[PDB]
Parts: structure tokens; C-alpha cells; sequence
């Protein structure tokens, strides 16, 4: 299969490509030195070499130096090329015009660089996945100069992106408001869709399912490894309906600014818990249609489903496939919308998880990720708004922004085109 | 002499193709390598038919096989039954289709045809004398049904007189496993109603049925379900490879199946289909046969023929069979179930025995029936298609592929008038 | 009886030179060191075409080699092939030519030619029937234009009624290897269409199609290019060297393939193409054979036959063949491609055939094409040609040599009928 | 094949010279005494002896004695001919009119003395190397007397000469305008393409891609040495399609005054970031068209090239060379002019370049160099014009020259010659 390029942005972009990659090289088996022990599979994401060391297919840029620097000098340092770890000499200060406009474009025009040199050695491409927060000025200032970049050089293929949107009610910082919905402005027009995630639903599942009092950062970003390796096992892996990278678009995205699918996944449970428990494969598939599994905390039962992509992974019986997924067809809790009859897409590939050394989560012989797209959402978008016209209505920290080279109208630009988000999401919950 | 070239598209239709030359392989005993090593001389009087010929014995199946993606033909040629085709046959792009009917018929599938045809017509010329083209794809993807739609019009125009039949599979009735597809059925429909002679419609639905209720099996779903689509295929056709009291042929067939030419759209069956535990609990008997041919316990299509009213029937039996009880119980059938065949054709059934049966078996017939049941599957992808491009569901990615929203009308409109064809035929004479 | 006389000249003449010589010494049976080895008498019966003879067995082939620096004919002699020609064969200079044709033609080339020709007169005077010369080269460089065109314009004068075919690399459409080569290409076009009987236009362009195309092999590309035509030159030969059903020489192509003086550049083809991997799932039969000459994908040339039509076409087949097979292909061709032909000649296709295949082989033919589209390569190279002249873009390197711009006007404007010439028969009769 | 002579001339010719000719012996393994270990490749740079000591056949002048007493005493010092290193009595001070009219001309005579009896000593005869610098006395104004006397008894021969053009900022003397200029004016008619190279280019592709920060004279000496091997490489060793000498000009050289392809060259990698790398064919070629990796620190994007010579080495597959090339020729940024539509040169050699002993740079198994010449260099002379004028417009430094027997409308001359090779390079920018 083609490959597929990732792009990890800001430092939870670098943060979590790094917890990705420890899964491929275990997936594939490649030691952590770059050198594979004494095949087709992993060229997808791995570039091959005169020696037996294979190069990682990705990019890493952060405007701090700092979040880099440990993988530059951690057990993966051999692994990367040195020119992809790009690093720039200051932080962007959680600050969307920073990362935009005064210092995102000082580095955009290296990072270009690495991506044409690396988007031009494959015979075939199919996209790129790209990792960023809403919550930060190079996650979401850099981020958004990369999307246009991109937009253009490379116009007509597929760029996913998986994103830590903002949390309901937690907050690590204190203008998410203004950067989030910037950023969300102008990438609705230059993506296809993007996985959702918020921090606060993966603790709630942490502490709920895997059973673990105390996680951190380096335990959730390996849980989001596992929606990353389901989702692009397909490329890598033989298994029956396999599901390329471009499908997702097209049956998750009924219209083009409705590309949102909160992601969800199954089974989390925890080594010895496992012991006292079946796995069929209705178990996982109706773990995944309850407010109390998901990556983003939104509660479906509120809006109503309007696509839904499953991709079933290790050894499934896709007749116990189609079963299980007939029989949430019809209960009426769950709602699909009235013009998508056929609401859902399945894929399977022959390829259990793996478990990472030392991981908390156990060897399941079978798993199942979602990526359903859902009008439930709206709601975040309008509490995000909500929580972005009480600071500006003041208007209590613009001084920032404007000093950095960004016009004032761009707030209000931001916040009315979310406002028309809102209106499109209503529009189709209902029937004509 | 009546040789036939195999075309396969789609993810879909490589898998049951790879499945369709390990079951014919078995019945004329050749080798995975291509080396023939069978025991009865009538499997090489035939074996043109199927396979070409190398000096050395390497016999040579003349399959086209095309995607848009290498991933699953490179599955092939791994497995371990890919080292028989031709290198040269296999055409594989390296931008598939994502489930888009435009971007595998307009801006995809049209770079990567003309190659195609350069391999058809090679195979086409080796041949003496070529009787028709077959096709297995899928109509609810997009390379099964962008290319394969875009194949089938094309080799109509340069081939109009050759048969071309179509083992398609169809849309199941509540499941999914794409969002899309009535927009990729109905557009593929409305292609093939024009170019197509005949199509036998299936889905992975009905055909699980058969699975875990006729049989005892619920393991498998892919591995299985193509080898008894690779055996009724194949029951079709026996004739023009081995001998028989009452050939048969893809155009008598036709003939016989498609009284206009629009309605050429079938259901097939198959029999014996029994568990390994419960065989020997039962009789090999031409009666008993029979009887499970006409029940929609064992039809492989969504649509169950009593809600309808047959047109034409077409039985191909197999092995040493007694014609007398082949055509008694046909005779009964009939009688039994007069309500469920229409008046207007005063018989509607057609025989055909051959001599060979299949391999590991004494017994066997592949049902073929023209049922105005059928009617409803269309209906009901029409109600799914409406109702989607009521609001412009997924629109958008179509027209951006190059294609405007007044196809989707005329596939839709089309489609319309395929099912008000099928009800006129509900009355009875006068 | 029919004796030939090889010249090679420039870098490109002496490798393919090297090259043919490794190929016949094997057909023959002769080991590098010059002593028959062979099985068959045929060999030796003919072995006076090429090679002389001293006493021991010694074979002398008679090639003349050619070259304005010393460069590259010391690794020919130094080559593990290079013991087999007589030392005096070599001629090379001590100031090469840097690419520019006047300084090959004019000022250096003029100073080492009359030293050829002390050669080729007693490679000449040493044939009972001499009849005619061969010359490899290429157009792009200095000395296998300047010289090679100087060269052949001598032996023209004093051996005007002996034939005198070139097999001569042209440059590619759309890659170059030196930047003047329009100016080369255009002067040794002008200088050719007056002296040579027949001209075989190749480019490495199309000849590198063959390699990835329809043989997987990508890591050589002069090793194994000139191999290819190492084969397709040997062909050509092989009636005046081995006995044949019909056999053919020189003298009979010019007189097929060349209706008017003017136009005389063909473009050759060779089958079989096949990898060692899959060879083993292919037929060698005649049909197939013919198949591959006639299609732009087996064309040597970077002109593609569909644009334009053939005028006069020869084929050379070896081995033990069915006449009958080589015959009724012929006309399946003909009426398959009608379009391809020009009506104002009945016939278009001769057709010569050898017993002895080439080594390794069962079966062989040799295509030479004469085709309207060649006009095509003319073109570009004038379009080209004219850009640059426009301007003066290099004229000082040529004028500085010998030379003046008239002689570029006159080499443009007498390339310029020869395309008009090729494009009066585009027309149907009447 | 046949025999090139190299004269190094100036502080910079002496020193570049001794790196040139390290590569030499250690490409033929010939020990630094002069004896061969215990074949016909050698012949063109190196003369034959009764005994095994080969002798380099160059000629080395310069009017100091410093700098060449190091080469005379260093552990090269048996390697060359006493008489080859020809040194004077004093500098010239960074003064065109000593080394050309004064001081220059005392000790012409000896080194033509010593070119005649070598280049009669030879059967056959390319031409000549010359190494200098524009911004010196010795390396500008002996020079040019070189070329002149070179130009007369040896008429019709290669002289083909690597010089250190002034860098467009750095610059390590004041006079730099009126002495480069100067040897211009008298060298565009007396010489057949100039090699150009800039030290702050090659000062800025060390730090970029060798990854060392602190280079050296003797640093980028050895890598000077590297396009000068690969350039004679096709005179030495054995190789498919084979680029003499004398070929250079012909595809290089449209007009008699545009003479002046800037040199480039490819993979630049250290030996560690090299294991991290695959390259391929295509790889090491399109790094020769970026104005990241070039000698001479001349964007190619502003102007358009003309003609380009690749000489690519190693084992190397000239089908992909064929492919690779193609690639370049249809892309709207890379930008040749309209009348010269066959604009490359291809040249290869079965000799992977050699790695001096402690050297930086890595042992790749495949190499290329380009002699692109564009019109984008007609910036730099129009800059070195714009130095020259603000400088001579007040007569700030003339009294140097006069003095030195210097007529003062030399200067005058000088700047309209090089008016006029400014107004030439911009008709050829354009179409007729
Ligand atoms: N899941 C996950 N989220 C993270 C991780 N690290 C940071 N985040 C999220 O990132 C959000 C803020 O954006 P950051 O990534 O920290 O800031 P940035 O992208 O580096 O941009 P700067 O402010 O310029 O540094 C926080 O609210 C966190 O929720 C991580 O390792 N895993
Ligand atoms: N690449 C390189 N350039 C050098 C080297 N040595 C000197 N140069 C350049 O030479 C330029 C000045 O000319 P010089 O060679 O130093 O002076 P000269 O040729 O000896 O003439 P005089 O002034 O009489 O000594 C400086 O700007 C340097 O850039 C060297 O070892 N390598
Ligand atoms: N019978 C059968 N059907 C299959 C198989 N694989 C996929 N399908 C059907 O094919 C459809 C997907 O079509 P696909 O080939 O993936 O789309 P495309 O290749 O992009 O045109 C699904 O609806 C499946 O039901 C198989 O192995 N056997
Ligand atoms: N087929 C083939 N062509 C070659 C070979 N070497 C060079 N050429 C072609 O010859 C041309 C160069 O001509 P060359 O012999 O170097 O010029 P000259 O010797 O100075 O007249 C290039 O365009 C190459 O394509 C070879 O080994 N085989
Ligand atoms: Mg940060
Ligand atoms: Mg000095």
C-alpha cells in the first residue's frame, strides 16, 4: 500500500507523535535504533535505506526548543532523521497571532522544505496526518499556516488531523477561547475531517475503565496511539474490506464544513480485569455507543449520529460484524438522522493490537474503533463560543494579539463564522 | 472454441476471483504452478476455454484483474495460488478509489482504462473463436462500480455481439459497510441496464444466511461466502467444458432468462448445500434437490421470490442424473407454485445436464431465476437514494470528481422506470 | 561471396561496435582469442562475411575503428574482447573533438580520415564480392557526425554502387546528453540523406521503454541497450550468413523499403522482449510474435507509428517457422491496420526467413519500418534547430572551425523538404 | 587519454592547489613520498620517471615566499619538482598593477619556462587549469598576464580556471572591486568558462549541511578539491559516456563573453546524518537545483539558466540519471531560457569519490557536480560594478595604481567592458 505522511505540531503534537512511533517499531518489530532485526508492511510510514535502518516518514516542528530536545536526546534519537526535528528558538506564548503571523512564518518555510523533499521520494501519496492542539500558539498558529501551505502545494489530497480539543470544563490555560476558535476558522476550509479528542473524556475513561488512579500525559498519548494504529492499520496490514485513508472522508463528511468525528474506541479494560471478561465482538461494538466511552465528552444521546466509520481489528467474524451492527440499527436511544439511511462503514484487517512493554492496558485478540460524526458536538462549539463572547465582549486580552501584527476584526470574522457552524449543525439534526 | 475471458474488479472482485481459478483449477487438475497433473482427458479437451498454454505445460488463465490501489492484488500475487497468472495481467494504479462512483468513472478510472483494454484485446485475439466477456465487481464501491461500469461500456462498443454476464454484488437490504452506496448503486444500475446482457445480483446478506441456517459454519464470512459464489459461477459455466446430454451456453441462457432488455437482472441459487455433520442424514436424490432451489431459504439475493412472480427459470444440473426425474419434478414445480409464475410465458423453466460434476460431489445445479421480486431491491435503494439527495447529502464529493447533479437525476429517473417495468408484469393475462 | 566490411566511429560506434562483434563471435562459435570453437559447419560456411582468416585458425574480423582520442578504443582493446581485432585496425587521434561538428568535419577529422581509408581499401581489396559497408554512430557528437559523415561521404565516391547501410543513434525527443545537439543532428541529417542507402534511426529514449517496460530489468543502461541493438543489426545480416527458405540481403530491403532516394530513415524493431520471470508464461509461437513489431511499445525508435503511416515494411524471421504462419499474419496485419498503410502501394510487408535462430533462442524476427511519423523527429529537431540559430546561439564554436552560416541555412533549409517530402504522403490516392 | 596541465597561481591557487592534489595521489594510491605502492589513469596529471616516483604535472607561482616555502617543506615536499614551485622576492601587495605590470612581469618569463618544457614533454595536450583569486595581486594581476601569454604561444587550447570570486558581503581586503574588475576586463577574452566559487557560499553550506561550525581555509580547500576530481574524473578513470575537456566550453559557453557557470555539487553529508539518508539518484540531483546548495552565492531563481553540465560518478544508473533530469525540465519554477531548449550536458564515471584520510565529509557511494551557467550571475557583476563606481567616483584609491605604472583610464575602460557584459547578459534574459 502508499504511503502516508504525519506531521506532529506544537508540544502535543511531539508529545503524542512520539507515543505513535514507539507503537509502529513494535508493530513491525523495529528495534528502537532504527535497525530491523536480522516487510511490504512498513514502508507505508518507513522509508527504506542502503543500510538496514528504515527512516520514519514524519516531521516534527515546535517553535520551543525544549519539547524537541528530549527526543533529540532520548532511545528514539537514532531513529529520526536530524534535519525533521525541526525547532525554533522561542515559544509562541500560547498566543494564535505569534504562531500565525510574527513567528510561525519565520519556521513555516523550512518545515515546507522537509515536507516537499519527503512528499517527493514516494512514487504515491495518500495524504497527510497532522497532530496539533486548539489550546496553544504553535498548535494552533503554525498549525494553521501548514493547512494553507498545504492547501496549495498539494491541493487534492487527503490531510487528516487528529486534534486535542478544548475540554469541557478543564483548562490548562486561560485563552483557549480565542485561540481555539481562531484556529477552527481557518481550518475549516483547508482539511477533510478531524478526530476530535478531549483530555478530560481520557482521564474519565482512565480512571473509569483502565483502572489506574494516577495517569499522566505519557499514559494517555499511548491510548491515543492505539486510535492511530486502528485507524491507519489498513495501510499496513492484509485483512478483508480494507479501508484506505481517502474512505473516511467521503462517508464521514456529508457536507463540507461538518467534518467533526469524535473518535471512540474498545475495549479499554486492564490486564487482570480482562481475566473476568468475554470480548465478543457485540461486547466491544455496543462499548462504543454509550456517552461513558468516548474521546471527546460529548454525550451522543443528545444529537443524533449522521455517519459512522468502524474499523474492526485482529480476528473478527464480520458475520458477528454485521449482526452486532444491525441490532443497533434498531433501538430507538439511538437516533440516526432522517436523510442517511446508510450510516456506517466497516473495515476489518487480520492484526490484533500490540501491547507496548510495560503498558497498562492488556493483549485483547480483538478491538474495534469508531469515528462517528455526530451533531451532539455542536454543543461544544457553542459553549466554546459562549465562553469566547464573554472575554471579548470586554474585550480583555486583544492587546496581545493586535500587537502581533493581527488586525482587530479578526475576532469578530472568527466568531461569526462559528456562528454560521452552529446554524449548519441545526439545520441538518432536522428533516426537510 | 467458445472461449471465455474473465474480467475482475474491486476489491471485492479479486477476492472472489482468486476464489473463482482455485475452484476450476481443482475441477480441471491443474497445478498451482500451472501444470496439469488431472485424471480424465475431458479436463484438457476444455481447458482452452478457461487457460491459455505454454510450451512445457504451464497453462496460462486468461484473467484480467484491475484496481486502482495494489493493496489487495498484491495479496494475490502472494497468495499462494497468484503464481499462475500472467505477470502482464494484473493492472494495478496507484491512487484508489474512495468509494466515489466519479472518482473511479471520471478522473481515476479513466487514466488507468486504456491500459486495460491493451490486456483485453490480447486476450481477445488469442482467442478462435470468443464467445463473452465476464465481470465480478461490486457495485456499492467506487472501483467496482466507477471502472467496472466504465470496462463494461467500453468493451460493449468494440465487442456489441459478445455476451457479457456480471456476478455483481449488491447492496444488502439493512446492513452496510459503506455510506454511500445508493448513491454508487444507483448510478452503476443506470449503466448497466444499457450494456449489460446479464446480471446476477447478490448480497453478503442473504448469502450469510445460508451460512449459519442451511449450514453449520459460522466462522468464516469472506474465505467462504466467495467459494459458493466461485461454484455457482462456475456451475454456469460447465457446459461449454464438459460434456452433456443437454448443453447449455451463456447465450442460451440469455435467451431463455431475458424476455426484454431491460430485465435482465437475476437472483442465483445453488444446491446441495448441506453441513458436514448432517450430510449423511439425507438422500442425494434429484427430487430432493429440487425442492430447495425454489425456497428463499437458499437464494442468494435479498429479494424473496414470493412476494413476486417468476418470468423465467433456468436449472443447469449436474453429474449422471436421470432426465426423466429432471424434468418430472420441473413439471411439478411448476404446478405446485402456479401462482408464483406468470401467465403470459406459458413455461418458464430450462434445463441443462452435464455429464461431469463438480469436484467432491455426484450431484449439483445452479438455479438462475428472473423473479419480478427482485423489483424491490431497486425500489428500496431508490427510497434510500431520495432521500439523501433530498438535502444533497454527499454531493458535493461527486460533483468535485468531475460530474454534475443532473446525472444523479437521470440515474435515479431510470431507475424509476426499471421498477415500474417489473411491476407491469404482476397482472395476469388480460 | 557478399563479403562485409564494419566501420565504427565516435564513443557511441565503438561500444555498439563492441558489443556487435560479442554477439556474432557467439553465433559463429569463435572464442575471444580468435579459434572456431563451434558445433555446427554452418558456421564456418558463411564465417568469410565477417571475419578474415590466418593460418591456425585465427579469425580476423574486419572492423574498422575509428575515434578522434584515444579514450575509449583503449578499453575496447583492453576489453576481454579486444584481443580478436588486428591491431591495425585501430585508428585514433590525439585531440578528440569537443561535440562541435565542423572540428569532426572540417579542421581535425580532415587530418585522420585519409588514414582510414588506407584501411578500408585493404579491408576492401581483400573481399572476392564486397557488398557494401556498415557504419555505426552517433549524430548528437562531433566525431560520430563530423567524421562519421566525412567518412561516409569518401566511401561513397569511390564505392558509389556498393550498399552502404548506417545504424545510427538519433537524439531523443525530450532528454539530451549535450546541448548542441541540434546542430550536429541537423548538419549530419543533410550530409547522410545524399550518401547513405538505408539509415536505421534509434534513440535511447525508446530503446530505455524496453528495459522497465517489457523487461523488468532497471540497473544497466549501455551494457544492455546496445545488446539489443547488437541483436536487431545482426538480424539484418543473418541471410548472407546462414541458409534460408527466403533469403534476403541488403540490396533486397533498400529496394523494399525505400520507394523514393530521399527517404531511407526506417526504425527497427526486435522480439522477443520477455523477462526471465515471466517468460516461462508465454507462448513463442508466430502470432504472438508478430503481435509486438507493429506496436509503439516494441519500437526502437522514439516515434510512434500510430501518428503517421508506413510506407514499406520488412520483416526477417530465424529459425525453423510454418511460411505459413509468417505469411497469413502478414496479411492479418495488413487488413487489421488499414489505416496505417498508404494506399498508393499494394503492398507493404516483406517477409525473409532464416533456419538458424539467434543464440539462446528458438525463434526471432527483426522489424524495419518506414513510416511517415518519422517526419515527426525531423521536426523537432528543426523547431529546435531554429530556436537556437535564431539567435546565434553557438554559431562561434562552428564558424571558428572551418565553417559558415550559410551551411546552417542550407542544412535547415534542406531538412525542412525532407519533412515536407514525408508529409506529401499522408494523403490517400486520388 | 591525454595529459592537462594545472597552474596555480596567488596565496589561494598554492593553497587550494595542495588540497587538489591530495585527492590525486590518494585516487591512484600514490604514497606522499612519490613512490607508488609496489595504471594509465595517472598519465594525464602525473609524469612518468625512470624510477617509481611520479611527478605532478603542475606548476605552482607566487611572488611571496611564504606561502609556497610551506608546501617546499611540508610532507608533500618530495612530490614536487624543485623548479615546478616557482616563488618571488615580494608581494604585490593586493595591487592589480604590480602583479601585472610591475613585479608581475619579472617573473613571468620563469614560469612560461617551465610551462613550455612541460607541455613539450607531452604527445598530446588538453589545456590548462588555472586556480586564482580575483582579490589579489598575484592571483589577479599575474594572472591575467598568464592569460595572455597563454593565449599566444599556446593558441587554440583549453584554459579552463576555478576562481574565487568576491563573496556579495564578506569580504577579507578593500580592493576587492577595482582589482576583480580589472582581471575581468582582461580575461573575458582570454580565457574559455570560469569556474566561479564564493568562500561565504561555501562558508554557509559547511555550517548548513556538514554540521561543523567551525570550518577552515583548509576545510573548504578539500571540498574545492572535489568538483575539481569530479570535473577530470572522466580523464582518468573508465565510464560510460565520458565528457573530455574540451567539451566543457562547447555546452557551456553560448557566447564568447557568457563564460561563467557557477559550480555546484552534491551529497555535501557528514558521515553520521548520512546513515539517516537513502541517496538516490533523483535525491543528490534536484539538490543541485536550490539556491540553498551552491559555490557561489547567486539565487538561480532570479534569473534563468542557459546551459548545465552534470557529471555525475559512482555507480550510478543513467536510466534514472535520464528520469531524474526529465523531472527538472518540467517544473515552472526551474526556469531555462527560450532559444536553448536542450540545455544539459550528461557525463559519468565508474569511480565513487574518495575520502581524504580524517576528512568530513562521507564516503558516498554516488556523487554529481553542475556547471550550470545563468543569467542570475549578472546580479553579482552588476553589484561588483555598483562597489567599483561609488569607490572611483571620489578617487579614493587610484594613487596605488598609477604609481605602479598604471595609466588611469584603465579604470575607465575596466567599468565600461563590464557595462557592456552587463547589457549582454540581459539580452540574452530575454527572447527575440
Ligand atoms: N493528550 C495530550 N495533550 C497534551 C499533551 N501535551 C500538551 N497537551 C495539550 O496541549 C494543550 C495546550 O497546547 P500546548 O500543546 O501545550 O501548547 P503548544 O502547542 O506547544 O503551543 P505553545 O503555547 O506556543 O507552546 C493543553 O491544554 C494540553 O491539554 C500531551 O502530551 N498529550
Ligand atoms: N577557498 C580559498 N580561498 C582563499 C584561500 N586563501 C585565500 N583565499 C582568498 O583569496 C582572496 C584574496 O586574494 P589572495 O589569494 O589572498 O591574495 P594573493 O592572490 O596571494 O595576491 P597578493 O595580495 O599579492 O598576496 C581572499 O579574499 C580569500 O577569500 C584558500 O586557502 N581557500
Ligand atoms: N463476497 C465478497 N464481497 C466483498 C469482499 N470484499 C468486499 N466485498 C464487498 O464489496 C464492497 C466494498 O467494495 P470495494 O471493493 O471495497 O470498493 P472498491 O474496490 O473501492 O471499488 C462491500 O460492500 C463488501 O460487501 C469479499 O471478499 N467477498
Ligand atoms: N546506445 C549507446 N549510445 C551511446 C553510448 N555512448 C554514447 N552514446 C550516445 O552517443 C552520444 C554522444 O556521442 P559521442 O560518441 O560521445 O560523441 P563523439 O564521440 O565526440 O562524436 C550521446 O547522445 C549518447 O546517447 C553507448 O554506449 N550506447
Ligand atoms: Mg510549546
Ligand atoms: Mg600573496
Amino acid at each position: 500500500m502508499r504511503e502516508c505522511i504525519s506531521i506532529h505540531i506544537g508540544q502535543a503534537g511531539v508529545q503524542m507523535g512520539n507515543a505513535c512511533w514507539e507503537l509502529y517499531c513494535l508493530e513491525h518489530g523495529i528495534q528502537q535504533d532504527g535497525i530491523i532485526p536480522d516487510d511490504s508492511s512498513f514502508g507505508t510510514f518507513f522509508s527504506e535505506t542502503g543500510s538496514g535502518k528504515h527512516v520514519p516518514r514524519a516531521v516534527f516542528v515546535d517553535l520551543e526548543q525544549t519539547v524537541i530536545g528530549e527526543i533529540r536526546t532520548g532511545h528514539y534519537r537514532s531513529l529520526f532523521h536530524p534535519e525533521q526535528l525541526i525547532t525554533g528558538k522561542e515559544d509562541a506564548a500560547n498566543n494564535y497571532a505569534r504562531g500565525h503571523y510574527t513567528i510561525g512564518k519565520e519556521i513555516v518555510d523550512s518545515v515546507l522544505d522537509r515536507v516537499r523533499k519527503m512528499a517527493d521520494q514516494c512514487s504515491g501519496l495518500q495524504g497527510f496526518l497532522i497532530f496539533h492542539s486548539f489550546g496553544g500558539g504553535t498548535g494552533s498558529g503554525f498549525t494553521s499556516l501548514l493547512m494553507e501551505r498545504l492547501s496549495v502545494d498539494y491541493g487534492k489530497k487527503s490531510k487528516l488531523e487528529f486534534s486535542v480539543y478544548p475540554a469541557p470544563q478543564i483548562s490548562t490555560a486561560v485563552v483557549e477561547p480565542y485561540n481555539s476558535i481562531l484556529t477552527t476558522h481557518t481550518t475549516l476550509e483547508h482539511s477533510d475531517c478531524a478526530f476530535m479528542v478531549d483530555n478530560e473524556a481520557i482521564y474519565d475513561i482512565c480512571n473509569r475503565n483502565l483502572d489506574i488512579e494516577r495517569p499522566t500525559y505519557t499514559n494517555l498519548n499511548r491510548l491515543i496511539g492505539q486510535i492511530v494504529s486502528s485507524i491507519t492499520a489498513s495501510l499496513r496490514f492484509d485483512g478483508a474490506l480494507n479501508v484506505d485513508l481517502t474512505e473516511f472522508q467521503t462517508n464521514l463528511v456529508p457536507y463540507p464544513r461538518i467534518h467533526f468525528p469524535l473518535v471512540t474506541y474498545s475495549p479499554i479494560i486492564s490486564a487482570e480485569k480482562a481475566y473476568h471478561e468475554q470480548l465478543s465482538v457485540p461486547e466491544i461494538t455496543n462499548a462504543c455507543f454509550e456517552y461513558s466511552n468516548q474521546m471527546v465528552k460529548c454525550d451522543p444521546r443528545r444529537g443524533k449520529y449522521m455517519a459512522c466509520c468502524l474499523l474492526y481489528r485482529g480476528d473478527v467474524v464480520p458475520k458477528d460484524v454485521n449482526a452486532a451492527i444491525a441490532a443497533i440499527k434498531t433501538r430507538r436511544s439511538i437516533q440516526f438522522v432522517d436523510w442517511c439511511p446508510t450510516g456506517f462503514k466497516v473495515g476489518i484487517n487480520y492484526q490484533p493490537p500490540t501491547v507496548v512493554p510495560g503498558g497498562d492496558l492488556a493483549k485483547v485478540q480483538r478491538a474495534v474503533c469508531m469515528l462517528s460524526n455526530t451533531t451532539a458536538i455542536a454543543e461544544a462549539w457553542a459553549r466554546l463560543d459562549h465562553k469566547f463572547d464573554l472575554m471579548y465582549s470586554k474585550r480583555a486580552f486583544v492587546h496581545w494579539y493586535v500587537g502581533e501584527g493581527m488586525e482587530e476584526g479578526e475576532f469578530s470574522e472568527a466568531r461569526e463564522d462559528m456562528a454560521a457552524l452552529e446554524k449548519d449543525y441545526e439545520e441538518v439534526g432536522t428533516e426537510s | 472454441m467458445r472461449e471465455i475471458v474473465h474480467l475482475q474488479a474491486g476489491q471485492c472482485g479479486n477476492q472472489i476471483g482468486a476464489k473463482f481459478w482455485e475452484v476450476i483449477s481443482d475441477e480441471h487438475g491443474i497445478d498451482p504452478t500451472g501444470t496439469y497433473h488431472g485424471d480424465s482427458d475431458l479436463q484438457l479437451e476444455r481447458i482452452n476455454v478457461y487457460y491459455n498454454e505454454a510450451t512445457g505445460g504451464k497453462y496460462v488463465p486468461r484473467a484480467v484483474l484491475v484496481d486502482l490501489e495494489p493493496g489487495t492484488m498484491d495479496s494475490v500475487r502472494s497468495g499462494p495460488f497468484g503464481q499462475i497468472f500472467r505477470p502482464d495481467n494484473f493492472v494495478f494504479g496507484q491512487s484508489g478509489a474512495g468509494n466515489n462512483w466519479a472518482k473511479g468513472h471520471y478522473t481515476e478510472g479513466a487514466e488507468l482504462v486504456d491500459s486495460v483494454l491493451d490486456v483485453v484485446r490480447k486476450e481477445a485475439e488469442s482467442c478462435d473463436c470468443l464467445q463473452g466477456f465476464q465481470l465480478t465487481h461490486s457495485l456499492g464501491g467506487g472501483t467496482g462500480s466507477g471502472m467496472g461500469t466504465l470496462l463494461i461500456s467500453k468493451i460493449r462498443e468494440e465487442y456489441p455481439d459478445r455476451i457479457m454476464n456480471t456476478f455483481s454484488v449488491v447492496p444488502s437490504p439493512k446492513v452496510s459497510d459503506t455510506v454511500v452506496e445508493p448513491y454508487n448503486a444507483t448510478l452503476s444500475v443506470h449503466q448497466l441496464v444499457e450494456n449489460t446482457d446479464e446480471t446476477y445480483c447478490i448480497d453478503n446478506e442473504a448469502l450469510y444466511d445460508i451460512c449459519f441456517r442451511t449450514l453449520k459454519l459460522t466462522t468464516p464470512t469472506y474465505g467462504d461466502l466467495n467459494h459458493l459464489v466461485s461454484a455457482t459461477m462456475s456451475g454456469v459455466t460447465t457446459c461449454l467444458r464438459f460434456p452433456g446430454q443437454l448443453n447449455a451456453d451463456l447465450r442460451k441462457l440469455a435467451v431463455n432468462m431475458v424476455p426484454f432488455p431491460r430485465l435482465h437482472f437475476f437472483m442465483p441459487g445453488f444446491a446441495p448445500l448441506t453441513s458436514r455433520g448432517s450430510q449423511q442424514y439425507r438422500a442425494l436424490t434429484v427430487p430432493e434437490l429440487t425442492q430447495q432451489m425454489f425456497d428463499a431459504k437458499n437464494m442468494m439475493a435479498a429479494c424473496d421470490p414470493r412476494h413476486g412472480r417468476y418470468l423465467t427459470v433456468a436449472a443447469v444440473f449436474r453429474g449422471r442424473m436421470s432426465m426423466k426425474e429432471v424434468d418430472e419434478q420441473m413439471l411439478n414445480v411448476q404446478n405446485k407454485n402456479s401462482s408464483y409464475f406468470v401467465e403470459w410465458i406459458p413455461n418458464n423453466v430450462k434445463t441443462a445436464v452435464c455429464d461431469i460434476p463438480p469436484r467432491g460431489l455426484k450431484m449439483s445445479a445452479t438455479f438462475i431465476g428472473n423473479s419480478t421480486a427482485i423489483q424491490e431491491l431497486f425500489k428500496r435503494i431508490s427510497e434510500q437514494f431520495t432521500a439523501m439527495f433530498r438535502r444533497k447529502a454527499f454531493l458535493h464529493w461527486y460533483t468535485g470528481e468531475g460530474m454534475d447533479e443532473m446525472e444523479f437525476t437521470e440515474a435515479e429517473s431510470n431507475m424509476n422506470d426499471l421498477v415500474s417495468e417489473y411491476q407491469q408484469y404482476q397482472d395476469a393475462t388480460a
